[PDB]
């Protein structure tokens, strides 16, 4: 069972945004589905639920009249249309499947969440620079992802084929108001001038992806 | 009285066999419950069945109390 | 419910039993559920319908719901159980979450940080910018001092350092960025990242 949320990004105060949740590995058409959100560093807050047939829909008081839940049983997908958004609405938005019956309800599967940032600041895509490669048999190389807004940025290596030894660090919020982060891989020193190393940086909120080749230092 | 909570617990226990027909008693000793989906609710999807509106209930006494 | 109250924080040592209560008007009539959330991850169901455990959850997690109080109890609390825990119930179709309870496991072993320092890349230098990147990983507890030196003297202007964040393995990570101009980078013989942790220090140096 997989729940994959999408659509998070920057929205101006008073603006609108549509989130999506694509479900896999179970009979979507037979479950009640929910949106739950979590502001940074704060607690979980239920947003909305929609029954299988879309007949029974409920909303938290905090969003009633501004948000619209919906589903396309066809594409095993759930949607959340948000309007008149405020800064208080900035949060990670989670898709969650309801289980149980007759008031004994719980959420047994959750997505990884999509981040919504409500701000009057402006989008900025990242500048990616190689961190060229030691510790005996292993060496460290990386990618610097500088000066982007909003969060988040995700980083893969060699298109997901390199997962071992990868450490993507939490981003720093600069004086700037922009974010920077670094991704580092511990790789064999035996293959620095042979193995191809490419960091795949995705910054969905600015519709930008960068595949940066990391080469041994000239 | 068989509590609503105890009835809800039983409905979740038999969530796969719950049907339009009366279920077995929920207890081996004491005052239990028998439940069925109301005839007027038989066509509702499973996730939309409501405890108050869609479930019929009836007390049943068992005495396996040794 | 319609207002669930958990304590903000619970602290125990390894091996002893952690107890988190969750209070609500008439909660005994409801079905309490519990979620574990580690930093940077989605919630995970650990107890549902008061007392039941999902298949893959260790036996040391247990739940109860009596009177108007639900309780999560972790027997033999391990370091891996450090996390935020949320109680949850249904009321009027409205889903109510407790405020969350952070469980801290006291007295875990110290772990010294690994430090990696990268100089500015030639591509950044060509774009008229220069950033030094100091990466600090796998330390515990999560309290560090990161300082920067230029030619052996303290540098503070232009430094941006994150708060330590919990890793996969319950250890902490942090990073520090020193933003320079290409002229400053070339002006000094060396730059250093000095990381002090529990009275011991690791210093890495780079030279243009």
């Amino acid at each position: 069972v997989h729940l994959v949320e999408s659509g998070g990004g920057l929205v101006k105060p008073g603006g609108s945004l549509r989130l999506s949740c694509a479900a896999s590995g179970f009979t979507f058409s037979s479950y009640t589905m929910n949106w739950v959100r979590q502001a940074p560093g704060k607690g979980l807050e239920w947003v909305s639920s929609i029954s299988s047939s879309s007949t029974y829909i409920y909303y938290a008081d905090s969003v009633r009249g501004r948000f619209t839940i919906s589903r396309d049983n066809a594409k095993n997908s759930l949607y959340l249309q948000m309007n008149s958004l405020r800064a208080e609405d900035s949060a990670v938005y989670y898709c969650a499947r309801r289980a149980g019956g007759f008031d004994a309800y719980y959420f047994d599967y959750w997505g990884q969440g999509t981040l919504v940032t409500v701000s009057s600041a402006s989008t900025k895509g990242p500048s990616v620079f190689p961190l060229a490669p030691t510790s005996g048999g292993t060496a460290a190389l990386g990618c610097l992802v500088k000066d982007y807004f909003p969060e988040p940025v995700t980083v893969s290596w060699n298109s997901g084929a390199l997962t071992s030894g990868v450490h993507t660090f939490p981003a720093v919020l600069q004086s700037s108001g922009l974010y920077s982060l670094s991704s580092v891989v511990t790789v064999p020193s035996s293959s620095l001038g042979t193995q191809t190393y490419i960091c795949n940086v995705n910054h969905k909120p600015s519709n930008t992806k960068v595949d940066k080749k990391v080469e041994p230092k000239s | 009285e068989p509590s609503d909570k105890h009835i809800k617990e039983y409905l979740n226990k038999i969530q796969n066999s719950l049907s339009t027909e009366w279920s077995p008693c929920s207890v081996t000793c004491g005052n239990g419950i028998q439940v069925r989906i109301k005839p007027g609710s038989a066509n509702k999807p499973k996730d939309e069945l409501d405890y108050a509106n869609d479930i019929e209930k009836k007390i049943c006494k068992m005495e396996k109390c040794s | 419910s319609y207002e669930l109250t958990q304590p903000p924080s619970v602290s125990v040592s390894p091996g002893q039993t952690a107890s988190i209560t969750c209070s609500g008007d008439k909660l005994g009539d409801k079905f309490a559920c519990w979620y574990q959330q580690k930093p940077g991850q989605s919630p995970v169901l650990v107890i549902y319908q008061d007392t039941k455990r999902p298949s893959g959850i260790p036996e040391r997690f247990s739940g109860s719901n009596s009177g108007n109080t639900a309780t999560l109890t972790i027997s033999g609390t391990q370091a891996m159980d450090e996390a935020d825990y949320y109680c949850q119930a249904w009321d009027s179709s409205t889903v109510v979450f407790g405020g969350g309870t952070k469980v801290t496991v006291l007295g875990q072993p110290k772990a010294a940080p690994s430090v990696t320092l990268f100089p500015p890349s030639s591509e950044e230098l060509q774009a008229n910018k220069a950033t030094l990147v100091c990466l600090v990983s796998d330390f515990y507890p999560g309290a560090v001092t990161v300082a920067w030196k230029a030619d052996g003297s303290p540098v503070k202007v232009g430094v941006e350092t994150t708060k330590p964040s919990k890793q996969s393995n319950n250890k902490y990570a942090a990073s520090s960025y020193l933003s320079l101009t290409p002229e400053q980078w070339k002006s000094h013989r060396s730059y250093s990242c000095r990381v002090t942790h529990e009275g011991s220090t690791v210093e890495k140096t780079v030279a243009p």
